[PDB]
């Protein structure tokens, strides 16, 4: 845990973050994306549940 | 005839750049900040979890 | 009106309906799922 | 149900986070038995 | 001068802007307003004295601009923060109450309160 | 071949730029430009989940999206001072509308059988006006066939023609004597205001298409 | 930048595509008639 | 011949009057939206879809009128 | 000749009839918006009744329009 | 002859004008229905048979007018 | 030619009638705005985008009459 | 020629009709102002700008009509 | 001749324009009466508003009237 805490502090993409970086460190990203395209639902709660969702309407 | 129309378009882009372009910059900025703050919040949160 | 009566109606219309099929596929397989990457990425960030 | 009874039920519901003082709690629930009467004759008390 | 009062408290017993939820929708009073009698519905209420703003959650009551510029507001209970999670727990119960069940009407009032909570 | 063909290609390449360099390689944080295409996504997520919400709403979410964006781009490009009738070539727009309307009628017949014709029984109204209400429900159902196309087409066509007709008139205002050339700018400011309105109503119409062909699909998927 | 995740809902858009085909043929005949007088 | 071409342009002018009705109609719907919102500010999300729907439906009839006009005008 | 002129004129006059429908539709939709703002909750019942009313108002306008095409084309 | 035939088409166009009132009429009936029902939530069961009567009657004037338009044109 | 040219100028005048509906229309939207703001004292932040939306749309139908009017008048 | 000259003077007259709508329109904006300020006296400072704005926009539609009238009168 | 007839006809058409203005003035005054009757006291603020509203409505009517005069007189 000491080591993991250090790993979060000295390397962390958060002042520049591309979906390529999250896809690269976690293929869980692409797995979930693919499952959602397969699901045929393009609403995912997780985008609007803390991250914004301003909309014209 | 159509040079009058092109003049109208030049005026149109002038008004757009006067009023809308700084407004859209500010709007975009505001959202960008919000996304960033949430993102950085999540980073803090997992740091807490390690300590917990 | 010449802009509503060419003789090129079917010619134009062929190129027109081709653009629709192209865009439909283009959105569906490519450009919509790259926004869905933003959605899913946000939910993983939500988890962490 | 009367208008003020309508408001009353709403007020009671409104006393729900907890922080609720004794005066609130007394203002939320009270015990009484309205004793209906006829002419002497008494339809026996029933909780208000 | 505004008057805001409850049986067990007195809150403002004019005051610059007051926003009120009424039978007639929502009503606003700013300085002098013409004299009204309006029954306040179960409500979210805002009172502003200058730019300073205070937000009240109100159980419905009565509103009356008097023709002497006294906005008499009387209601059973008003701080909105105090009302604000335990209420969410209650809302589950209130849905349950509507199911079995004057008691029916009461449970309907609980639904009204549930709507009133959703605004918070 | 046609001029029209070249501008249809230009529309495709514009739309590509909205998801290729409007994107910041897909930055999670989001860029000023890519925030725009998030908001469009959200108001159509919440609109087509709102309209054609149900078990299937995401299944028609790309279709309503390519109907939004096409019209959204084709009413800015056609509003460039020299740029050709695509949406003022009504025959393509109305044809596209009739195709979608037919693709609803067929979708409804196919998915919801011959009780698709129960869509044109609006309600269980008293029996002496039941046959009348079948006749003037099917009539209005294929008034929907042409209304959707004629909405977009008329708006765009009228806008360009209004601007051009006024441009020619003010040309002749500034061609006649100098006392008219003094106060030659005052009608011009009116044309500028009209150009602002025509850009606005093209985006409003762009929302209106995509809600209407969600509304027709709302009727078609969920019976009645 | 670009990424592709297939959405197999092209058979969901079968009535839409079918309607397009019917109109292509009918508009071909209409186009031939309008290109005369 | 002139009589036919004249009648075409006259018929066009006459038809155009029909658009006015739709013009009033749009205003009536938007007036309703404003009044509804002011009477209940939390109505706003429920009313907004209905408002856009109603606008379009109102507009179409005027545009039908305009199409008859264009059928004459453009020929 | 004169017959051709006559159909064009008659078609023009009939098109004015659409005016009533443009107002009509709006009165139904206005009442829908007003009703829903009055109740906060009526919309599920009322919205079907409103779509029926819309159709009927529109239908009258469509009678004008079909009469116009019958005049104009023959 | 030419004048009489002409008068059929022109007269028919003029005849079509009357329809506008009935269209507006129907909208007024439905407006009152919506408005009333929003007040009560529950008047609607009483009000619905009354409303259908009102619809038929408002519509009817338009149908009489439409009949005259066809009679003038074809006959 | 004088007949056909006279028909153009007349037909323009006829089209001009159509503008009136929009003219009343603008006012109706603004009347709702003024009333609504008077009801709430404070709704205006929400309502003002809606008011502009309503104004533009009503006006646009009016402009469609105008573009036909000028198409006949000049053209 | 007599036909064309007649057409100018006639066509002008037809245009003048459109203005009637604008007259009503202006009044509607003022009516709302009076009622609005009446309902809350202190709404005036916000509302009076809105009223003059509404007047101007309603008037503008009228202006376009009146322009067509003057064009038919004088060219 | 035809042009002189046309002057008189045209003038007549312009007279139609006046109906709207008559309605317009009344609407401003109706609001005045309603407003005053509502307040007993708004009247002094409202009275300059009412005069302004009358004048502007009337002005559109005046435009109809002067066009008529130009057509009558020539």
């Amino acid at each position: 845990l000491q080591s993991t805490l250090d790993n979060i502090q000295s390397a962390r993409p958060f002042d520049e973050l591309t979906v390529d970086d999250l896809t690269k460190i976690k293929p869980e990203i692409d797995a979930k994306v693919e499952e959602m395209v397969k699901k045929g639902k393009w609403d995912v709660p997780g985008y609007k549940d803390r991250f914004g969702n301003l909309n014209v309407m | 005839d159509e040079s009058i129309l092109l003049l109208t378009f030049l005026g149109f882009t002038g008004l757009v750049a006067k009023y809308l372009a700084p407004a859209y910059k500010d709007f975009a900025d505001a959202r960008m900040k919000k996304v960033s703050d949430v993102l950085n919040a999540s980073r803090n949160k997992h740091v807490e979890a390690v300590k917990d | 009106m010449p802009q509503l009566v060419p003789f090129y109606f079917m010619n134009q219309l062929t190129y027109g309906f081709l653009l629709m099929i192209t865009l439909l596929i283009l959105f569906s397989q490519f450009f919509l799922p790259m926004i869905l990457r933003l959605y899913v990425s946000r939910l993983f960030i939500s988890k962490l | 149900i009367s208008y003020a009874a309508y408001l009353n039920v709403a007020a009671q519901a409104i006393r729900s986070t907890e922080l609720q003082t004794a005066s609130v709690l007394n203002r939320s629930q009270t015990d009484a038995f309205y004793t209906q009467y006829k002419n002497a004759s008494e339809p026996t008390p029933i909780t208000k | 001068k505004l008057q805001f009062a409850l049986p067990h408290e007195t809150l403002y017993s004019e005051v610059t802007q007051v926003n009120l939820p009424a039978k007639s929708g929502r009503i606003g009073v700013l300085a002098n307003h013409v004299p009204t009698v309006e029954q306040l519905l179960p409500g979210v209420v805002e009172v502003m004295e200058g730019s300073n703003s205070k937000k009240f959650f109100i159980s419905g009551g009565f509103a009356t601009v008097q023709p002497d510029s006294q906005l008499c507001v009387t209601a059973i209970e008003a701080p909105l923060e105090s009302f604000s999670e335990n209420i969410k727990n209650l809302l589950a119960e209130a849905k349950k109450n509507v199911s079995s069940s004057r008691e029916a009407a009461e449970a309907a009032i609980q639904v009204e309160v549930l709507e009133n909570l959703q605004s918070v | 071949l046609t001029t029209f063909s070249l501008y249809t290609i230009i529309v495709l390449l514009v739309i590509t730029s909205l998801y290729t360099l409007t994107n910041n390689n897909n930055k999670i944080i989001g860029s000023r430009w890519l925030i725009s295409q998030e908001a469009i996504y959200d108001t159509i997520m919440n609109m087509t989940k709102g309209q054609i919400g149900g078990k299937n709403w995401g299944l028609y979410f790309p279709m309503i999206f390519t109907l939004f964006m096409f019209i959204f781009i084709a009413n800015l490009i056609s509003m460039i001072p020299y740029s050709f009738a695509l949406s003022a070539h009504l025959v393509f727009i109305i044809s596209l509308s009739i195709v979608i309307w037919l693709g609803n009628t067929i979708l409804g017949l196919y998915k919801h059988g011959w009780v698709f014709f129960s869509l044109f029984v609006p309600a269980g109204t008293p029996l002496p006006l039941v046959p009348l209400l079948v006749i003037i429900e099917t009539l209005s159902y294929f008034a929907r066939a042409i209304s959707l196309g004629l909405r977009l087409g008329s708006n765009i066509l009228a806008g360009h023609l209004l601007m051009v007709i006024l441009a020619g008139l003010t040309f002749n205002f500034m061609l006649i004597n100098l006392f008219t050339l003094v106060f030659g700018f005052v009608p011009l400011a009116m044309i500028l205001a009209i150009m602002m309105l025509e850009f606005a109503i093209g985006i409003i119409q762009g929302y209106v298409w995509a809600i209407l062909t969600a509304s027709y699909l709302k009727d078609a998927v969920y019976l009645h | 930048m670009l990424k592709r995740f297939p959405t197999p809902i092209l058979k969901v858009y079968w009535p839409f595509f079918v309607a397009g085909a019917a109109v292509y043929y009918g508009m071909s005949k209409a186009a031939d008639l309008s290109s005369n007088t | 011949m002139q009589l036919v071409l004249a009648a075409k342009y006259i018929g066009a002018g006459i038809s155009t009057i029909g658009l006015l009705g739709a013009g009033i109609g749009i205003a009536i719907v938007f007036a309703a939206l404003i009044n509804g919102v002011s009477r209940n500010p939390s109505i706003k999300d429920t009313v907004f879809p209905m408002a856009i729907l109603g606008f379009a439906l109102s507009e179409a009839t005027g545009l039908f009128c305009l199409m008859v006009s264009f059928l004459l005008l453009f020929g």
